[PDB]
């Protein structure tokens, strides 16, 4: 996977809900990931790697 | 590939070739559920007993496969007393009852 | 809302937060959570995109 | 007569915790030392993790010092240093020990989630942790004080109180003080008050609890078991041979790193000894027992906690709690079709090789050689006589072959082994559909049966000729495969014109000889004279002879046919399936023999003509329709006509592309069957006539018709356009492959035929997994099941109906009740009039008459209705087996039932194999209906909140049950009617437990054994009911007690174990006091986990916590199952071996 | 408005499945430990298995799990236990180091006289020199040396 | 050789007695104590015992009888040694 940042959804399975799901991550060539994902309150979340 | 009696495994008692001249072929699960189909318990006892994990068997069953006489002194086979040994290092203590 | 569930206030308290989350157990130092999430992605040394 | 005390035949087997005392005793010495070795003498320090004294001499029968090196002196203890001289084998056997200082937990009962130590105590496993690395006191049976017994304490906490009070009071910390409590624990008084609050108050939070740990309790102390024992005083040390130093090329070692450990564990307590003896502070001696613990449990099971490092490696290294065969061999396989079934062209080294120790023993029995000595170097020379010796050892021993994916006991056949040139193992072709075994690489595995019961186990059992039927259905496994029919179909058969058409001859001899000689074709319309023969007679050959009328090749085919078999069976085109049910029928009346010896010739001729034939194929073979283009410029208007419409809004987006998709799927099909008729019907040939017109002679279409090889779908492939291929996004694309593979496909038709090929690979070789898996689960529910008894005499069973789904017939009753016996007799429309008595097996000519009268439905008995506990009764299992006789005493029908069902498996794509694992496994439905809970009329109550009540009405009982069913979800049920216990309340999939609970055992036996049979069946897929109704059997094995009188309310038991305490209870013991239970299901995966032996439990199960829950519940395994007796490597309780299991069995419990 | 562990528990069930992902950040902040999850994927899995086919009785999977929840501080790892006990000992000041020095040879010193005040502890050092003398014995192992 | 032990099967009909039966008959030929009881055609004590089933005079019955007689052989042998033994009292 090529560095740089990275939308993606994981839409269906995540929580049942149908309500889909929206992550960005930003992976480095080399260094920790920023990840960055939603939830289904709507409320923004970070995880580092 | 072939092999009669080849060299043995110093952990295991088991058939391992070290020559080039190879160890055995493994015999697994789903052949041992192959032998439990048929009706053939000693085809499957001297596979992997005598055959295979018994130090005293194969020599013992060797002698009489030379002299002519086709049988089978099972004992029991090395891994299951290594086993013995290794659970009855723990705290554990397991025993064989009755005679 | 994000910000409602957030449980810090200062940048210090991030950062201890942060440095908590990073290597838990021990600890928080405000030198040690300073360096840390300095080091992690706004190091020239520890991180590069190339 | 004295018992014994050395070594016997061992029953069983016992496990439990031990002793201080009682590890001392298989300790032959104390390690005291971590040293190893001297590093310039490799020989053993003493005392040490390697030592002489302790363990074992370095080499047999000589002293480590070396005084007494000689075989006599043996069990002299010698005085320099004390060793006794012995086989250095016994290095493997004598254990050791280490005292340690302080108390150490054992982890596998500290942390095994049944957190053992912390469960008995009732106490929590946070503050056990707490107490044990000195974070906090705990008291001790605090006597009448201020303070609870199980209560901890503080620093502070604890000074106040010892200040209140100096006596009556107790309290420690560490792993003493878990020890302490463990020892001062009274299991008795506990169970005298647990009692007693069990019968005053009344909670379901309460009692529960209560009983289930007074349970517990009363357990541990029939166990044996007590409970300081957790606690660790000695820790015994593995022999030294197990964990072995053995040196090196190069003067490098190798160890294990069970070394290392002890070695830390030894070093940490000798520190603590020391630090004892030095009276250090606390704060430090607190964490030299700290870091023993530690030591201690990484030595133990490293698994938990921080996992530690082995020495230089990163890699953690491997704790205590963290087949090869000789006289075998394997290679490339090849044809062979000279052979007979019976045998195998076996290799001449390979067989040198194999049978090395009897080549040595008849050279030497015989007395072509002195010595074995010389023996070895006359075959180790090849001298020529030994080959000839060789034939002599061949002759009689059979081998045994075996294939990469084993899945059904075909799998493994024995055969006779036939010397061959060559470094190629010949296999039989008939044989090459049960290995599932192609020429185009495959290696297969040869195997000798040494003693003398193996080799009779594999002639009278594991033989070719012995099984010539699957176990899964009785359908022969021998049908000849692909080359062969083509060669018995190009010879049965017809065309309109040819030599000799018309003619008559005496017999297929002149036929034959008219044929031969090139006067008449092989092919052609005549009449001649046969005697057919017939056994109809009362167990007589009756003859008869006539002019048939069939054509040259037939006539000489029905040279083979042997006796008793009609000329019509040989009269017809002779198809694959003809060809099966050929040998079938021979087989159901002449025997095996004439079976085994027809189906050999029937190959060597299938061989020999198809060779004859000079069938081939070439390019031109495969016919295009001429009409194809047409249609594809038909279609290819619709496309546009529909895309016209789109242009003017008259058609949606997603209707225009059904529409087009719809318009190109018909255009395939239309293709398709008009290739398939141009490649069918088109030759058209004239005799005498102008002229006529039949079954084309072409190559292709011989192969696909014939069952040789290729179908018409793929045969579509080659001629008409091949489908509509699909992204892997799932969504299939309007422009379909209008190009097929005899004309040339273009760049992009090729770039997403790539995809689907590759999903094929891959999903393929995944599904090979998933079948390999559902086989496991399946043998692991089943097992030990094993016929036992012969006859239960039950006059249960299941009603046998043909299945009669939709239109007609989806599958008989004949084969549905075949091989069955039958639970009572039947009757004639009219009675008085019994056809078939009561339980007698039902076979071919049975069922026959059975089909003579009209009769529409048959009850047979069936393995899940067996009443014989623990197994099934022959009687009632059935017949099919190799052989068309009723199953034998003691074969293990479990694994063929498990075997039998995952084999075809791999041929299965809700539906597909997952819906047969989700089926066996009871799984509830993502969206099920529920079943009416009880008759009578039933009303809608209450309002909406999450659900709107269902309030059911019986008309004389009461009418406590009100079931809520949640109101979003549309109903079924009339609110205004009533509806029968087991009625539609609602529409979609059902649960089988519902289907169990409330129609029945009967019901749903039959809903899991339908459902699985009509995924299999779709698929095209044969397989008896029995075997799914074992599996069944095995579901619903256990039960829950409902009312008591004997043992415990909820407790889920086994309705073997149950109904024997009940039937043994309905009379003798309280007049009736028998309680009632439920039947219940369970998922195979589930029902799996219930094993009484915990060495096969500790086998597929988690292995830690089975030896633990079985260890402190002091549980003896008495064997009896497949799986523990395998691992303990004695003969199997079933087959050959189930004789002596019996016998012994019997002579066990007795006197 | 509180309690952790039920969320991740209560909502695992009611999906029906949970990532290995899912339990992790799920978790309360309490038990972040790796070998933590080893067995407690097991203990969800025998009631409503996501290892990302169990079995139904749950019940004690679920009072055994909150206590797993209770259980979640002290990591263990006894480096850690250690350098938190010994943390709490305080330095010692330049003074009170001679205290301390001071209070052993008060004691040892008692000691050594009380020996002194033995009639036997002198009589057996004569009978012992007279073993020196004597042969039976040697000087190393009676005196190290007086003062001198 | 014996392709087929369907006949062997028909005599005793459980077919892994046949296995046991004919592996005790084939001891009995193969470290001799005795001779066959059909002509041997180079076949091995295997087939030979599995052709005795095949005649109907060999099987379980059959060889418990023999050798419960024969125990009854060497004890009218032993008859004068053992009694010789009175040393006992
Ligand atoms: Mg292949
Ligand atoms: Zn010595
Ligand atoms: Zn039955």
């Amino acid at each position: 996977r090529s560095p740089g940042v990275f939308f993606d959804s994981d839409k269906g399975k995540t929580h049942s809900s149908g309500k889909v799901l929206y992550n960005a991550r930003i992976i480095p060539y080399r260094g920790s990931w920023l990840d960055f994902e939603f939830d289904p309150k709507d409320n923004l979340f970070v995880r580092i790697d | 590939h072939a092999r009669s009696t080849g060299s043995y495994s110093l952990v295991t008692q088991q058939p391992l070739g070290g020559k080039a001249q190879f160890g055995g072929q493994r015999f697994g699960e789903m052949e041992v559920w192959a032998l439990e189909a048929y009706g053939a318990a000693y085809t499957l006892q001297e596979m992997l007993t005598v055959k295979s994990d018994d130090v005293n068997g194969r020599t013992k069953m060797y002698k009489n496969i030379v002299d002519g006489n086709h049988q089978m002194e099972p004992g029991m086979p090395e891994s299951f007393n290594v086993l013995l040994k290794e659970i009855r290092s723990l705290g554990i203590n397991i025993e064989l009852e009755d005679e | 809302e994000t910000l409602r569930v957030d449980p810090t206030n200062d940048r210090l308290s991030a950062l201890v937060e942060i440095y908590r989350m990073m290597r838990p157990g021990e600890p928080p130092t405000r030198e040690a959570a300073e360096s840390l999430f300095e080091n992690l992605f706004f190091s020239e040394d520890r991180y590069d995109l190339s | 007569l004295k018992a014994q005390t050395k070594t016997e035949e061992f029953d069983a087997i016992k496990i439990a915790l031990a002793s201080p005392d009682m590890i001392r005793s298989w300790s032959f010495g104390e390690v005291k030392k971590p040293e190893t070795i001297n590093y310039r003498t490799f020989k053993p320090e003493r005392d040490g993790l390697f030592c002489a004294r302790i363990f074992g001499p370095v080499k047999d029968y000589e002293c480590l010092c070396g005084k007494y090196k000689r075989l006599k002196h043996r069990g002299v203890i010698c005085e320099k240093c004390g060793v006794e001289v012995t086989q250095t084998k016994v290095r493997r056997e004598r254990m050791g020990h280490i005292e340690l200082a302080s108390p150490t937990a054992h982890i596998w009962f500290l942390k095994s989630l049944p957190s053992r130590i912390g469960l008995l105590l009732d106490m929590p496993l946070r503050d056990i942790e707490r107490v044990l690395y000195f974070e906090s006191y705990v008291v001790i049976e605090g006597g009448m004080t201020n303070l609870e017994r199980q209560q901890i304490l503080t620093e502070e906490q604890y000074l106040d109180a010892l200040e209140e009070f100096g006596d009556e009071f107790d309290a420690k910390m560490g792993a003493e003080a878990i020890q302490a409590l463990l020892k001062s624990m009274d299991l008795e008084q506990e169970c005298e008050q647990l009692r007693e609050e069990l019968n005053e108050t009344n909670s379901e939070t309460k009692r529960k609890k209560l009983t289930k740990r007074i349970k517990l309790l009363e357990a541990f102390v029939q166990s044996g078991n007590k409970p300081e024992w957790m606690i660790l005083t000695v820790l015994p040390v593995l022999p030294p041979d197990l964990r072995p130093l053995v040196p090196l090329d190069g003067g490098r070692f190798a160890t294990s790193d069970l070394n290392d450990l002890y070695r830390r564990v030894i070093n940490r307590n000798n520190r603590l000894k020391r630090l004892l003896d030095l009276a250090a502070p606390d704060i430090i001696v607190r964490n030299e027992k700290r870091m023993l613990q530690e030591a201690v449990d990484a030595l133990l099971d490293n698994g938990r906690r921080g996992r530690a490092i082995t020495g230089s490696n990163k890699r953690p290294l491997k704790s205590l709690a963290d087949k090869r065969v000789d006289y075998s061999g394997r290679s490339v396989i090849t044809v062979g079709p000279y052979l007979r079934l019976h045998q195998c062209g076996l290799p001449k080294k390979m067989a040198l090789e194999l049978f090395k120790p009897f080549i040595y023993g008849k050279l030497e029995l015989r007395g072509l050689a002195t010595t074995i000595k010389a023996a070895k170097k006359m075959v180790e020379r090849e001298e020529a006589v030994v080959w000839d010796i060789l034939d002599e050892v061949i002759r009689e021993h059979p081998v045994l072959l075996n294939r990469a994916p084993t899945l059904h006991r075909l799998g493994i056949q024995a055969f006779e082994p036939v010397l061959i040139e060559g470094k190629a193992i010949q296999l039989h072709p008939l044989v090459c559909a049960a290995y599932n075994a192609d020429f185009d690489g495959d290696q297969m595995a040869v195997h000798v049966p040494l003693t003398l019961e193996a080799q009779l186990e594999a002639r009278a059992l594991m033989m070719s000729t012995n099984n010539i039927l699957s176990p899964a259905n009785g359908e022969p496994i021998i049908v000849p495969s692909q080359d062969v029919v083509l060669g018995l179909y190009y010879m049965t058969r017809d065309c309109v014109n040819a030599k000799g058409e018309g003619m008559v001859l005496t017999g297929p001899k002149e036929a034959e000889r008219l044929y031969r000689s090139g006067l008449a074709s092989l092919h052609a319309r005549v009449k001649v004279r046969i005697t057919e023969y017939e056994k109809d007679a009362n167990g007589e050959l009756v003859a008869k002879t006539s002019l048939k009328d069939t054509t040259v090749g037939r006539a000489i085919l029905w040279m083979i046919v042997p006796k008793g078999l009609p000329y019509s069976i040989v009269n017809q085109a002779l198809g694959k399936k003809a060809i099966s049910k050929m040998l079938n029928t021979c087989y159901r009346i002449l025997g095996l023999k004439p079976t085994v010896i027809f189906a050999d010739q029937i190959m060597y001729t299938g061989f020999a003509y198809a060779a004859r034939s000079g069938a081939s194929v070439g390019i031109d073979d495969m016919v295009i329709p001429e009409k194809k283009h047409e249609i594809i410029s038909e279609a290819e208007a619709e496309v546009a006509e529909i895309q016209e419409q789109f242009q003017s809004g008259l058609v949606t987006a997603g209707e225009r592309y059904n529409k087009v998709i719809d318009i190109w799927a018909a255009a395939n099909d239309r293709v398709s069957k008009a290739m398939m008729d141009n490649l069918q019907t088109e030759t058209v040939i004239n005799r005498d006539g102008q002229e006529e017109k039949q079954v084309s002679f072409n190559s292709i279409y011989m192969m696909a018709d014939s069952g040789a090889r290729g179908s018409a779908a793929q045969i579509r492939q080659l001629a008409g356009m091949r489908g509509l291929m699909a992204k892997p996004d799932g969504s299939i694309i309007e422009t379909p492959i209008t190009a097929n593979f005899r004309e040339g496909l273009n760049v992009l038709q090729y770039f997403i035929s790539t995809h689907g090929a590759r999903k094929g690979l891959a999903d393929t070789a995944l599904k090979t997994a998933n079948s390999g898996y559902l086989t496991r689960r399946l043998v692991d529910v089943a097992q030990d099941l094993v016929v036992t008894e012969d006859d239960c005499g039950t006059h249960e069973g299941i009603m046998m109906t043909p299945v009669i789904e939709g239109g007609d017939v989806k599958e008989p009753l004949r084969d549905r009740v075949l091989g069955r016996v039958t639970a009572e007799d039947v009757l004639k429309p009219g009675t008085a009039d019994i056809l078939v008595p009561r339980n007698t097996l039902l076979h071919e000519q049975w069922c026959d008459l059975l089909e003579e009268n009209s009769v529409d439905a048959v009850k047979v008995r069936s393995v899940v209705s067996c009443d014989t506990d623990f197994g099934v009764c022959a009687h009632c299992y059935g017949r099919d087996l190799a052989r068309g006789h009723i199953i034998n005493k003691g074969e293990a029908i479990g694994v063929i039932a498990a075997q039998s069902i995952g084999e075809p498996g791999t041929q299965l794509t809700t539906g597909g194999l997952p819906r047969v694992a989700d089926l066996f496994e009871a799984r509830r439905p993502k969206e099920p209906a529920i079943l009416a809970e009880i008759s009578g009329i039933v009303s809608f109550g209450k309002e909406t909140k999450g659900k709107r009540r269902l309030v059911i009405t019986p008309v004389d009982g009461s009418d406590p049950y009100e079931e809520m069913i949640p109101k979003w979800r549309q109903l079924n049920v009339f609110e205004g009617e009533r509806v029968e216990r087991g009625d539609v309340i609602s529409d979609g999939p059902e649960a089988p437990h519902d289907i169990l609970r409330l129609r029945g055992v009967h019901a749903v036996t039959r809903y899991i054994v339908n459902e699985v049979q009509d995924v299999y069946r779709l698929q095209g897929v044969k397989i008896n009911d029995k075997h799914i109704e074992v599996i069944v059997r095995q579901m619903l094995r256990k039960a829950t007690i409902v009312n008591a009188g004997s043992s415990d309310f909820l407790e889920g038991e086994q309705v073997e174990y149950s109904r024997v305490k009940i039937a043994n209870r309905e009379l003798e013991a309280n007049g009736k006091v028998g309680a009632t239970y439920s039947r219940d299901l369970l998922g195979i995966t589930k029902a799996s986990l219930a094993t009484e032996s915990f060495i096969s439990a500790a086998s597929f199960q988690e292995t830690t916590r089975v030896l633990t829950e079985a260890a402190v519940a002091g549980k003896r395994d008495e064997l009896r199952g497949l799986k523990e007796n395998v691992i303990v490597g004695r003969l199997i309780p079933a087959g050959t071996g189930y004789a002596y299991h019996q016998d012994r069995m019997r002579r066990r419990a007795a006197g | 408005p509180q309690s952790q562990l039920k969320l991740l528990v209560t909502r695992g069930k009611e999906q029906g499945y949970l990532t290995y992902a899912e339990v992790n950040d799920h978790l309360p902040e309490d038990i972040v430990d790796s070998d933590q999850i080893e067995d407690i994927i097991q203990m969800i899995n025998d009631m409503g298995i996501q290892v990302m086919n169990t079995a139904d009785e749950d019940a004690a999977e679920a009072a055994a799990q909150v206590l797993s929840s209770v259980e979640s501080g002290r990591t263990t790892d006894p480096v850690r236990m250690y350098m938190r006990e010994m943390g709490t000992v305080e330095l010692l000041t330049r003074e009170g180091e001679i205290d301390i020095a001071k209070r052993i040879e008060d004691g040892i010193n008692q000691v050594q006289c009380s020996v002194a005040e033995y009639p036997e502890a002198i009589t057996y050092l004569l009978e012992q020199y007279d073993r020196v003398e004597a042969e039976e014995a040697r000087l190393s192992d009676l005196i190290t040396g007086f003062v001198d | 050789a014996r392709v087929t032990v369907q006949d062997a099967v028909e005599k005793i009909g459980n077919r892994f007695d046949l296995v046991l039966v004919a592996a005790r008959r084939a001891r009995q030929m193969q470290v001799g104590g005795k001779d066959p009881l059909v002509p041997e055609e180079n076949d091995k004590t295997t087939v030979i015992a599995l052709r005795e089933i095949e005649e109907g005079l060999i099987n379980n019955q059959i060889l418990d009888v023999r050798e419960r007689q024969e125990q009854q052989e060497q004890e009218a042998a032993e008859l004068q040694a053992v009694t010789a033994i009175a040393e006992g009292r």
